[PDB]
């Protein structure tokens, strides 16, 4: 084990579903009806995987891989050999995604906080049920959906994105990767910040928010705040993984082309779409 | 007399006498069923 | 007779709470499948992104 | 040997039963589709050849 | 409903905070702007005061002076029409100079000449930015953490501008000014060397921005979730630990096993977030030097199928 | 340099790989031992140093320079949680729950938990209090939203427990952190903004109920806050949301 | 096999039983999944 | 003497019996079921 | 030799324990899977073969 | 004695003798099992 | 060389006795592992070819 | 002294079981060693 | 070179045994991994050419 | 050049210590990479093909 303030922390409540039946802790970890059937369906799902490898018949980590159905299948059950254990793997990784979510919950709710973690963590659900779930059953077939293999599923993406030219015009998917890439940035600057302030050039007494409002208005004349910047991340964070599921759930259920041919209705407006010149005259 | 629930020794026993009631009747029926479909279409 | 209705009602209870869970579930994934047949996607099927099939 | 009843004054019986059925209950599902994935011991696949259903 | 403490229910207006002294130059602050109401709902609605002594006066010109030359480029490519101008905004590219020049600074103007005064503007702009960003810090008593996490993302500025393209001997090989354009080589850039997916290094830097979304996702979250026991003041947290700071911890603790401290989170913070471009320039520098096909590189060291 | 290798397959992508994963072993240690210096050495559930400590060694000890003569903090330490704590284990067993053998929220345990800080108000930068009452304030008012001053305040059991007073801001940040609110008995509590949902005609405390405004800690000096009282508040009114369970939707 | 009971003075009955219809629904119904997805027991079909 | 959990020598003993039968009836009817099974198809 | 019982004056019998069996299974499934990913000793496979079930 | 988990010399003497004899168990166990699958099919 | 004792006043015995041990499993699985690569070393493929298991 | 706690005594105790047991995993291994190259030397 | 005991009065011991410890494995499997990757070093090729193994 | 000593009164002998043990360690294994890199001084290589092993 506990750490030196973990004693008066630990009480009975806060339980959704089990009651006392599982209120207690496996040495750091709380366990509860969601965290038994985290372990439940995670184990499966990995030992699963590891058949999987059997049947494939390699044991590299890095080329093991677990392929969905066939397009053929449709939306059907499919053979365990060919995209079965894909389906019970899958629904292995949605339950225990959601029950470990869930623990989330039970937890937030035994330490009397808020519940942003669990909300936060249902984005990244949402957005694997996405590309796993809705998008496939959209589009008619489970063979739509990714294999599970650490480089497989890379070849997934790259299929994916090249059936419509280059990805990168999808416009939800440059938003997306705005908001990516806004969030490393603000990230490195909230660690560096807080950082800075904490240990400051040796010898020097602790530095407080003060120096910190004063150093980035200093630099861009602006300051969010403590309070800001945290509420600053967890946007970014969400509103990345929103427009990816967005950008994601658009593709080949009602844009079935090439991406860089979209930008084309702002070129050809009416009153510039025939003037000489420039790029596209 | 190990309790951690606070039931007695004569509560667990009439409680589990009413679950294994209820489990035989489960059983039952479940039998039933696989019987009919076993007869239907037999899958040994 | 009272300890059989409450026994039955607890395991109603959890079984119904799974039920409407798994239920809900299939009427969102219908859903989505109903918005996916009325577009034009048979037309505008898209290439298999595995080496499988 | 005779001694094994130890075990219950170091573990808890209700974390030790607890997750003994969680890996009972595994092990079962896992070895059920272990055999199901085999074509040689798929009773369902065997039962469909077996009476010309499939 | 309930609170969740992500828009502001009142805002409070005071006077203009005008910030710590320490050892700035306070001839070179200037005046506080307006106060946001719009910005205020989120964060802080005052703007300004801003800083500006040599080295912003240096940076600021020479970004001007980049802008410039790139937006003089687009208006001559749109010939001087305002309204082909905004049809072909995105459009628009400044190039590198052609493979045959080479790096000799003899291509003509609109043939590489331009790109390469839009390039040392911008060279000039981002390292005064950089010594802006320590000696900012300096001036306040900081350290310098932010300098040197800047200097992660302007190694990989540097990669993709000027080292890769020096080791490769041609300043083609460079990234163009425009917005479709930049899109465009990026894609070439992973066609050429065969399958970018299959560098480890880019797999390393996609790992690590993938883990600054988790990361900071999860530390918003969590601050916004401890924010009823004055969380958010994360400097008197490190200072004197509050039940904001142990609850958090505990949290985590119990998810996942393991946690962190009010001032080792964002150690973490710092380091998942540089690592993206820390790797990413290696990746780059990498490629065509070293390894010029990275699909079959990753073939022929068990990571994709022979 | 393009397939240019010293053995077999080892080329300088190959030598960057292994060494960015002999570099990111070194630093996932540096990250893992600079997070304990909170909370370590582990210990059991009656307060005696644990066998298992884990595998990092603590940390060399770093000291902090406390800004406006407050002092030095030096991590790891010697911990300071000597309060009783009025929980009870319910099993000999470890990693099981320890109830409450009282009121917890009077108590101060499970949700409703407080720690010992510092008896001091948090200064700024200039070392003046950081959180001041509005009308202390110099300046200060409201300029958006709905002002919470004057509106009554509703408990979870729907039932009216005082009004709003005043607003306790944050000088430096500028933003609200607390609600003063006036009782029947004519004493007042402070509740955090995080806390209390702002409508048009009401202020709605879903945490507490009418009855439990009273049992609030209340501040020495009516002008200024300290971090202990702080965390005796903000504890208090987080573990109404469990212990003042029984008392919602009424 | 006689004291079998004391199952209920371990755990709480009312939890178990939830618990147990909780199982007793997903395990029917991974069942029911897994005939109607074999050609030869697909009643639906 | 050694009490990690609370019981007593003699509470464990009493739990081990009636852990052990269920153990013992849970093997037999696995043995029956892998019996039959090895009737039916003899995987050696 | 006749004093390994001093290893649970370093280290908890509960962990031990619980570590122990963790492993114990691990490295079971893991060697059953090797076995049964090599085709001349996959017992399923063999009888299969044995008995003409292909 | 002394020591990190608080167990005397006597505690450790009877804990370690049922840990082996529960390793002996599985060990006489896993031979028997060794030795009739090599019978079946030697790896050497 | 006879005060190699003395490692155990320097550093902590349970630690150092853990990271023994996983550190003595993992290079005997790295071992054997590679071993099993080796087409002349995997022991399963020598008794294959030996028995005519094919 | 030293930086565990450990007595002069108790590190040569500790040292002297650890000793053992690092013996007889060398033992067993030397055994090992041999079978394997007897069947099958690698020189 | 009478003197450089006083290394251990200018670095702590444990720091200093520990990053021997990790740089002599690292070295010593790089060395052994390298050998292995070279046809007239990999003892186990050149054991198995010589009794026609493989 | 009798009075470098007093460079260790102006830098920490440890940070010296550790930054130069680092430079040479690296100095070192890149030089010998390179020179495995170049055919014509990979020791390996021209004593395989020296005595024929290959
Ligand atoms: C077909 C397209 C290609 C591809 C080819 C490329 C190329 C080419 C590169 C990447 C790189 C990246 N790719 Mg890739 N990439 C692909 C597919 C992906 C996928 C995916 C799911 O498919 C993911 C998520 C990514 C993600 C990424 C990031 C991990 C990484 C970019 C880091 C970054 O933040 O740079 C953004 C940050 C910078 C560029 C540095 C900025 C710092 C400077 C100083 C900024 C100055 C600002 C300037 C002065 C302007 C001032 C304006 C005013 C202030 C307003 N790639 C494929 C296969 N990718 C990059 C990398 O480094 O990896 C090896 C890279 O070079
Ligand atoms: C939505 C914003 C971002 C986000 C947020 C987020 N993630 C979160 C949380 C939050 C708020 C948590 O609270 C939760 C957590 O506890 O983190 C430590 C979590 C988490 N996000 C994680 C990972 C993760 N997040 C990702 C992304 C993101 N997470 C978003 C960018 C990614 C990406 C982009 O790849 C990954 C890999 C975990 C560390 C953790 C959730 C752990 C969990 O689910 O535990 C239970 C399940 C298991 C132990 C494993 C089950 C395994 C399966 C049974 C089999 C394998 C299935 C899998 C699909 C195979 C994949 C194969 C190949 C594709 C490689
Ligand atoms: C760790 C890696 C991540 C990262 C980190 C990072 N970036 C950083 C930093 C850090 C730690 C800084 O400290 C620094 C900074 O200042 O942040 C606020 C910065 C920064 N990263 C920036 C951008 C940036 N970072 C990116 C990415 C990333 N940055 C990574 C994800 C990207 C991407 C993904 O493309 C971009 C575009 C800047 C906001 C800033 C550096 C700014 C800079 O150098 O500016 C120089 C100026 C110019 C070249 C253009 C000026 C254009 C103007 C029009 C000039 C004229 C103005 C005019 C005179 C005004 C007149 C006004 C009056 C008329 C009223
Ligand atoms: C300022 O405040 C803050 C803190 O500190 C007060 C913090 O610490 C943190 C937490 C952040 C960190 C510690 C940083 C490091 C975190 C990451 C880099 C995120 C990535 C994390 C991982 C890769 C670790 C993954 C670990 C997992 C998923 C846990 C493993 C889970 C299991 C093995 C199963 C758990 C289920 C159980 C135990 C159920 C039990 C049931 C049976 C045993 C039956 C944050 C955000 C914070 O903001
Ligand atoms: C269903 C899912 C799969 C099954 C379960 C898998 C679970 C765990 C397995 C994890 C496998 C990790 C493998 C790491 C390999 C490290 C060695 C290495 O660095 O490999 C290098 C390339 O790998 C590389 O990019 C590795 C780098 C990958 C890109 C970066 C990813 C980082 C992720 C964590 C970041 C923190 C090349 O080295 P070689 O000398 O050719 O090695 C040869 C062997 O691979 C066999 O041919
Ligand atoms: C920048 C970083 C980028 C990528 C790195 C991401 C991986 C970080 C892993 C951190 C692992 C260290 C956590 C740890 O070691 O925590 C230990 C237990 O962790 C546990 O169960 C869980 C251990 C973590 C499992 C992670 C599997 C991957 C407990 O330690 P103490 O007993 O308190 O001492
Ligand atoms: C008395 C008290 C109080 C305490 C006592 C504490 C106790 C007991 C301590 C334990 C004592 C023990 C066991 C000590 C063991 C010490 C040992 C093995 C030391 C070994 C040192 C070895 C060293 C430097 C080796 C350095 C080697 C180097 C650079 C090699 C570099 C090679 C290069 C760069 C070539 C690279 C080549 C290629 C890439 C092809
Ligand atoms: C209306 C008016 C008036 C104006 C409008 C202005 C407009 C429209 C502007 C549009 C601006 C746009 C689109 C900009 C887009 C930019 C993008 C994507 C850039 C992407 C990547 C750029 C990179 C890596 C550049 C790296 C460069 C580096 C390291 C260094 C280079 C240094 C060199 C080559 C120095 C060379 C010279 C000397 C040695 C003397
Ligand atoms: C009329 C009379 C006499 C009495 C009145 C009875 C009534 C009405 C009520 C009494 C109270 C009630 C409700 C009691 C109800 C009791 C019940 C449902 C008990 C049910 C127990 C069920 C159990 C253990 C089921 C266990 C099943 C297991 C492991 C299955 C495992 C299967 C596996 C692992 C393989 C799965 C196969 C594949 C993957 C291919
Ligand atoms: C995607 C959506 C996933 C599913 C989300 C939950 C869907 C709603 O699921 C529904 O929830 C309500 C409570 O709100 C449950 O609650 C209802 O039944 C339970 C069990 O008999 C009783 O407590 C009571 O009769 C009633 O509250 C229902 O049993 C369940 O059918
Ligand atoms: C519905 C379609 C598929 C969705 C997933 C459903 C699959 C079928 C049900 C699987 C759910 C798990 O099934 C259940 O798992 C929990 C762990 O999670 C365990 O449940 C229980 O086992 C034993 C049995 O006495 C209890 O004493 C123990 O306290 C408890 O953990 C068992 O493993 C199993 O009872
Ligand atoms: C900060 C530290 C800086 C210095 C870092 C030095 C790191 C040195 C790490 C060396 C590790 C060598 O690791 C070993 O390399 C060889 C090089 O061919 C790899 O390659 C080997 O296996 C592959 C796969 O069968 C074969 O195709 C290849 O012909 C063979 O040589 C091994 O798979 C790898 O295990
Ligand atoms: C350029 C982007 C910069 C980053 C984002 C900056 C913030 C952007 C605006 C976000 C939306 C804020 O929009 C603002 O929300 C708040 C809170 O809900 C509303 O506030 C209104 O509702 C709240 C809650 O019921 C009341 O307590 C408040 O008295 C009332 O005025 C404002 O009427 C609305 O104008
Ligand atoms: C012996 C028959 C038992 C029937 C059990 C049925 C379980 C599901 C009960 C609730 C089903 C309805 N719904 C939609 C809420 O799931
Ligand atoms: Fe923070």
């Amino acid at each position: 084990a506990l750490l030196s303030f973990e004693q008066k922390y630990r009480v009975p409540g806060g339980t959704l579903v089990g009651g006392n039946l599982f209120d207690f802790w496996v040495g750091p970890f709380y366990v509860g009806f969601f965290g038994v059937a985290t372990f439940f369906f995670a184990a499966l799902g990995i030992i699963l995987i590891a058949w999987s490898a059997v049947l494939q018949g390699t044991w590299n980590p890095q080329l093991i891989s677990v392929y969905p159905p066939a397009l053929e299948y449709g939306l059907g059950g499919a053979p365990l050999a060919k995209g079965g254990l894909w389906q019970i793997i899958t629904i292995c990784a949605t339950g225990a995604f959601v029950s470990w979510a869930l623990r989330e919950v039970e937890i937030c709710r035994k330490l009397g906080i808020g519940y942003h973690i669990p909300f936060a963590f249902a984005f990244a659900i949402l957005a694997y049920l996405t590309l796993v779930l809705f998008r496939p059953v959209m589009m008619g077939a489970w063979g739509y959906a990714f294999p599970y293999g650490i480089w497989t599923h890379l070849d997934w993406v790259s299929n994916t994105g090249y059936t419509y030219g280059n990805f990168h015009y999808n416009p939800a998917h440059m938003i997306a990767i705005s908001f990516f890439f806004t969030n490393a940035l603000a990230l490195a600057l909230h660690g560096a910040l807080v950082l800075s302030a904490a240990n400051p050039e040796k010898g020097k007494e602790m530095r407080t928010p003060d120096h910190e409002d004063t150093f980035f208005r200093d630099l861009v004349g602006y300051s969010i705040g403590t309070l800001g910047i945290h509420r600053l991340g967890l946007l970014l964070s969400l509103s990345a993984v929103f427009f990816s599921a967005l950008c994601m759930i658009i593709t080949g259920t009602i844009w079935f082309d090439q991406w860089v041919d979209w930008w084309q209705w702002w070129v050809k407006l009416p009153w510039w779409a025939n003037i000489p010149g420039g790029i596209n005259g | 007399d190990l309790g951690y629930t606070g039931l007695t020794d004569e509560q667990a026993q009439e409680l589990h006498s009413v679950y294994m009631s209820g489990l035989w009747l489960f059983s039952a029926v479940a039998i039933v069923a696989h019987l009919a479909v076993y007869i239907w279409r037999p899958w040994f | 007779t009272n300890l059989r209705l409450w026994v039955a009602f607890q395991m109603m209870k959890g079984a119904g709470w799974a039920g409407g869970v798994f239920f809900g579930t299939l009427l969102l994934i219908g859903f989505f499948r109903v918005v996916g047949r009325m577009l034009p996607i048979q037309e505008n099927q898209a290439p298999a992104p595995n080496i499988t099939g | 040997m005779s001694k094994f009843y130890k075990i219950w004054m170091i573990f808890d019986p209700r974390r030790v039963f607890v997750a003994q059925g969680v890996f009972l209950f595994l092990l079962a599902v896992m070895i059920h589709l272990i055999l199901l994935s085999t074509p040689s011991y798929n009773w369902l696949e065997i039962s469909a050849a077996k009476y010309n259903r499939v | 409903a309930e609170y969740q403490n992500i828009f502001s229910q009142v805002q409070v207006r005071g006077p203009a905070d005008l910030g710590m002294t320490e050892d700035v130059n306070l001839a070179n602050r200037s005046g506080v702007g307006p106060f946001s109401t719009l910005l205020g709902w989120f964060g802080n609605a005052q703007l300004g005061p801003i800083y500006l002594g040599s080295l912003g006066v240096l940076s600021l010109f020479s970004g001007l002076m980049w802008f410039f030359t790139i937006g003089i480029w687009f208006w001559y490519q749109a010939g001087w029409n305002p309204a082909v101008f905004l049809r072909d905004l995105f459009f628009f590219s400044l190039e590198p100079p052609a493979p045959e020049y080479g790096l000799s600074f003899a291509a003509p103007l609109k043939e590489g000449g331009l790109w390469l005064i839009a390039s040392f503007f911008m060279f000039v702009a981002v390292w005064s930015w950089w010594g802006r960003t320590y000696l900012r810090a300096q001036a306040l008593g900081m350290g310098k953490h932010t300098a040197w996490a800047f200097l992660s993302a302007i190694w990989l500025w540097m990669v993709l501008g000027f080292i890769r393209p020096i080791l490769m001997g041609s300043w083609s090989e460079a990234v163009p000014y425009g917005i479709f354009s930049h899109l465009d080589w990026t894609n070439n850039f992973s066609l050429v060397h065969g399958n970018l997916f299959y560098n480890p290094f880019h797999g390393l830097s996609i790992a690590f921005l993938y883990g600054s979304a988790l990361l900071f996702a999860m530390h918003g979250a969590t601050i916004l979730a401890v924010s009823r026991f004055g969380g958010e003041r994360e400097l008197e947290q490190i200072a004197d630990r509050g039940t904001a700071a142990e609850r958090a911890a505990l949290f985590w603790r119990w998810t996942m096993g393991f946690n962190a401290t009010m001032e080792g989170i964002h150690r973490w913070a710092i380091w998942m977030a540089v690592l993206v471009t820390l790797t990413g320039g290696i990746g780059i520098l990498l490629s065509g030097t070293v390894v010029d096909n990275w699909y079959v590189w990753g073939q022929n060291h068990g990571m994709a199928p022979l | 340099m393009v397939g240019v290798t010293a053995f077999g397959n080892f080329d300088l992508a190959s030598l960057a790989i292994y060494s960015f994963w002999i570099f990111l072993a070194g630093l996932i240690y540096y990250l893992q031992t600079e997070n304990m210096r909170e909370g370590y050495p582990l210990e059991n559930e009656d307060g005696t140093p644990a066998a298992n400590q884990g595998p990092f060694p603590l940390p060399k000890p770093k000291t902090f320079i406390l800004p406006h003569g407050r002092g030095t903090l030096t991590v790891p330490g010697p911990e300071s949680e000597d309060r009783p704590i009025a929980l009870a284990r319910t099993a000999v067993s470890e990693g099981f729950p320890h109830a409450p053998t009282g009121d917890p929220m009077k108590d101060g345990v499970g949700p409703a938990s407080w720690v010992a800080r510092r008896d001091l108000p948090e200064l700024d930068g200039h070392g003046h209090n950081k959180i001041k009452p509005m009308k202390a304030a110099a300046g200060f008012h409201v300029s958006a939203g709905k002002n919470p001053i004057g509106l009554p305040v509703r408990g979870c059991d729907l039932e009216i427990a005082g009004k709003v007073v005043d607003i306790w801001v944050d000088i430096p940040e500028q933003m609200a952190r607390f609600l003063e609110v006036e009782l029947k008995d004519g004493s007042t509590r402070l509740l955090p903004m995080q806390m209390v949902k702002v409508q048009s005609n009401r202020v709605h405390v879903n945490a507490l109920s009418s009855d439990l405004f009273a049992g609030i800690p209340t501040i020495k000096s009516p002008t200024e806050v300290t971090l202990l009282e702080e965390d005796k508040i903000c504890g208090y009114v987080a573990g109404g949301l469990m212990y003042a369970a029984p008392k919602r939707k009424s």
